[PDB]
């Protein structure tokens, strides 16, 4: 047996494009919208479709913690996830299975790390509104085991660096946990790129005519960044990614882009990028790295 | 037309576990904050939550009935929250319309399952508070204003309450010191962070007994930076606003830890 | 023998794409723009360049005829394209070969088939700036042969269903032409979809901030066309085809679209969209049909 | 201010083809409007044609000097198109500047390889206009115009010349009567498409010599539906609002067919 990451997906979470798809889970109706970036998904749902994981692996930036680093500890968890600011478009009831045995390979191994880790063992825990997006997003079925793992407050209460520098240690903490389970998983990193936004509630919000980037430079620096990336020039996207971080107001610096590339050994390798679009403003990539088609995707016996 | 006044912590933790002894101290503090707020026989409720965020516009809860089961994403190991929270929607709903008139684009928000925050959910319960006896009137903490703006909401809350002849008891839900510890620890050994936040939160606690509004407003931004007091401590600047930036004294009930940050229940006599 | 049309794209012409990318033909210098279009096209190129097709075939609509249907008809042409509407942005020195004999086919097959046609033989001749842009946006290279194709008048002088039963008879007699030459072919329709637009650019034409649908209801009807299109539902795209022309004010009204499907023979085949954006507010789609894939492209 | 005013055909035909006994009268009939040109002695010649197409901003000619080779890309058999267009820069700027002020966004163009229209370059040609001596104030077809903002676009320049103390000359560049045959004819046999278009195209081209505004204004948009005029008849339009909507008759100088649609040069008398 031997642990696998398949590959690594920039799966941001805007609930729009799920109000847009108008799945059954999803209470109120749209009359479509941000089809772009829904198109990009698709792309990204059948990519998954042919992988066949054990397990997807998610971070989300709106199940934020203090005490270290948690994850999903129960085996079934279900509820109607609310949107806090936009409970117009998303109101969606879920029900999900949780890899509870990856899941507290994930806490050990960064526990062993120098990271203090938790488990979430409480049954009527509601599953953060980002998490159950994304998840989504890259599969409606609902039919593959999850990780849920949040966001530690490090990089907003200490700073970016040293936020980083755990989710670093959070990273190869999950590669570890995942090869010594031997699960053949995916990773979603649920981050938007620039965030900058719009301040109003656009009446009719599917109105796509009133849909484009918040601010010039804040598209710059996503296309910036999204161009290093499908050139293979990981290292150069991560050397910027502080001043992205401070300039672009990025979604990234909650940690799951940090998380995932840390997990895959920041693989100069040329990412895919399935599409590109805005959300209020915000810049949003839907991309992937296919560690399988590199040859990198294997990562040693399993215990 | 404001009656009463109120600062509590938003923590979940003095009702969650009591047998913790300082936090079962801050939990009987609440508690007694809620009496003296039953007894001032307010009409409605009117309440600022640190930990209800909003991003786009002002939204103020106009749900008449909410009810459901939270968990907290951070201290979901020590048991759940139930919640029967009602709403006075007549008053809620002239605050959405009076907003823009003051210059913030506001909301109502009624949907079935709508995440009613920790802060708001706790006070209700230790407090007795949004009962169909004291129904709330909830705005939002929008993370782009500042307290200035606070204050404007708070008393266009208030100003609305009296063109609808309703007494109001206005209540702040928020920590003091934001310090928490980033490590698992023993809760019975609970204890405030460190000694700078210690100094701060009793510093400013003792103006606020003393009534002293001119040396509290210019301590508050230093304090709030300093202390990393929880969302700037705009749970305040509600109270001060409602009150017009008077009050002639408080009551300190209870002082104590959560989790490393600090927390208090404050009685203000107007 | 073998005649093979491999692919259809469908391949637009908005000069902002080559104003984005800063060739060294293009003389104006952008400081970059419309990159979800570029990348689209970047797709598109790829595909392209496993094809290793000889000639590629494009109608345009700024290439404009009264009197029938004409053809590139001399070996090189070249000059310098400068854009009438947007000089700012596109003004593109190029060189392009003709396959003659191809083109002489056609025009040939087009008068067999009842159609006017004429060969322009004028080596002065500046080839329109449509065809320009799109041939560089799918093949920058410039490196295979290719045969232009004008625009006829019908659709806007008769009326729409008249135009279109030109375009579909121009279609059937380029497919004959390539499947008696024995070409192995790609097809190009250098249409937009929505045409509704700004009326001026905001002074920097990159600021992509400023970038967005025209008209809620342009965009509507480009999804719905589009997304039609990727279901391979062809015979449902073309019935919406002139409720699409008069709503959206779509480009396709000038007859590429047509001409391209009819000489594919209207394949109910899901489309492939490499990317859908905006450029001054117009809806730009690109997307093929790959016949080669299908089993449909041999003659 | 104004000294003379013409109407000529936008069509090379003429030019590029004169042995056809038809096209050669045209072309004399424009040379010899050329020359009532010359003799009222203009500083510049305000010009508008038909095929010299706009979408966004109106556009105005501001290059200095514009040479090359024209091909027609319908007429490309019968030869090519070289020109030599000297722009009065000054003036077509302040047309430029003036645009905005009359409610119409303009702008200047001025690039090496700018396509000149094959109707500007044909009436240089034959009238010996766009030369040092009379250079043109050029302004495009913006095809979202009106009649009455062609109108207000040509008054706008005359009134740009009259503060610059220059003589101008209008002239109008395009065809009568739009009915092109779909099918290569014999030029030879070349003629007017049908007898309705040439009864219209004589019954206007009547009304313009009597000089009878009032009447001319109710028959050209009829005329224009009817007879497939050459884009509604702006550049008519460009005449009559360059001379404020008034004039005292004129001499057609020639009338017939190029490939179906009619054409003619009519000469005004202010
Ligand atoms: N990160 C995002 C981006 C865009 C819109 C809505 O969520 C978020 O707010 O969750
Ligand atoms: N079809 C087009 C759409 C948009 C803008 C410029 O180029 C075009 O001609
Ligand atoms: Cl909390
Ligand atoms: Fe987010
Ligand atoms: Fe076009
Ligand atoms: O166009």
């Amino acid at each position: 047996m031997q642990g696998e990451i398949i590959a690594g997906f920039l799966a941001p979470h805007p609930p729009h494009l799920v109000y847009g798809e108008n799945p059954p889970q999803n209470e109120p109706r749209s009359q479509g919208g941000w089809e772009v970036l829904r198109w990009a998904y698709e792309r990204a749902r059948e990519r998954l479709d042919a992988m066949k994981p054990d397990v997807l692996l998610v971070h989300s930036p709106h199940w934020i913690t203090s005490v270290g680093h948690h994850f999903l500890g129960v085996p079934e968890l279900s509820g109607k996830s609310v949107d806090p600011i936009f409970p117009n478009v998303f109101r969606y009831d879920f029900s999900l299975n949780v890899d509870v045995e990856l899941a507290e390979a994930c806490a050990e191994e960064g526990r062993k790390a120098g990271l203090v880790t938790k488990m979430m063992r409480n049954p009527k825990f509601r599953v953060d509104y980002g998490t159950i997006t994304t998840l989504h997003l890259i599969r409606p079925q609902w039919d593959i085991p999850v990780v849920g793992i949040s966001a530690n407050n490090s990089p907003y209460y200490l700073n970016t660096k040293e936020g980083m520098s755990e989710m670093d240690v959070l990273g190869k903490a999950t590669r570890e946990a995942i090869r010594k389970t031997g699960r053949k998983a995916v990773l979603l990193a649920s981050n938007t790129l620039s965030h900058w936004h719009f301040h109003e509630e656009p009446t009719i919000p599917e109105d796509m005519s009133k849909e484009y980037p918040a601010t010039m430079a804040g598209y710059q620096w996503d296309i910036r960044m999204i161009e290093l990336m499908r050139q293979g020039k990981t290292s150069e996207v991560f050397k910027l990614l502080p001043q992205f971080i401070d300039e672009a107001f990025a979604e990234v610096k909650s940690g799951a882009f940090t998380w995932m590339h840390a997990a895959m050994q920041y693989p100069e390798l040329a990412a895919e990028l399935f599409g590109y679009g805005t959300v209020i403003g915000t810049g949003n990539a839907v991309m992937e790295w296919d560690l399988r088609k590199a040859g990198l995707s294997m990562l040693g016996a399993a215990d | 037309t404001v009656v009463s006044a109120f600062l509590v912590p938003g923590t979940p933790l003095p009702q969650l576990k009591p047998e913790v002894p300082s936090w079962g101290q801050l939990a009987a503090a609440t508690e007694r904050a809620g009496k003296a707020l039953a007894a001032s026989r307010p009409d409605v409720v009117l309440v600022y939550s640190t930990q209800w965020l909003a991003v786009l516009d002002q939204q103020w809860l106009t749900r008449p009935r909410s009810e459901g089961v939270h968990v907290d994403e951070n201290w979901y190991e020590f048991g759940d929250l139930a919640y029967d929270i009602r709403a006075d929607t007549a008053l809620a709903e002239a605050c959405v319309t009076s907003s823009p008139l003051h210059g913030v684009h506001a909301r109502g928000v009624n949907y079935d399952g709508f995440p009613i925050d920790t802060g708001t959910i706790t006070a209700c319960t230790l407090m007795g508070i949004g009962t169909d006896a004291f129904p709330l009137v909830v705005g939002s903490n929008n993370l782009y204003h500042s307290g200035e703006i606070t204050e404007k909401l708070a008393a266009l809350a208030v100003d609305c309450a009296k063109d609808q002849n309703k007494r109001v008891a206005v209540v702040g839900v928020g920590g003091l010191s934001g310090s928490l510890f980033r490590e698992e620890i023993d809760p019975r050994e609970d204890r405030i962070a460190n000694e700078e936040d210690d100094k701060w939160n009793r510093r400013v606690l003792k103006l606020i007994e003393a009534g002293d509004v001119s040396a509290l407003r210019e301590a508050m931004p230093v304090y709030a930076k300093e202390a990393r007091v929880d969302m700037g401590f705009k749970h305040l600047h509600w109270i001060l606003g409602a009150l017009k930036g008077k009050f002639s004294g408080a009551n300190v009930l209870g002082y104590g830890p959560s989790y490393g940050s600090g927390a208090a229940v404050i009685e203000f006599r107007l």
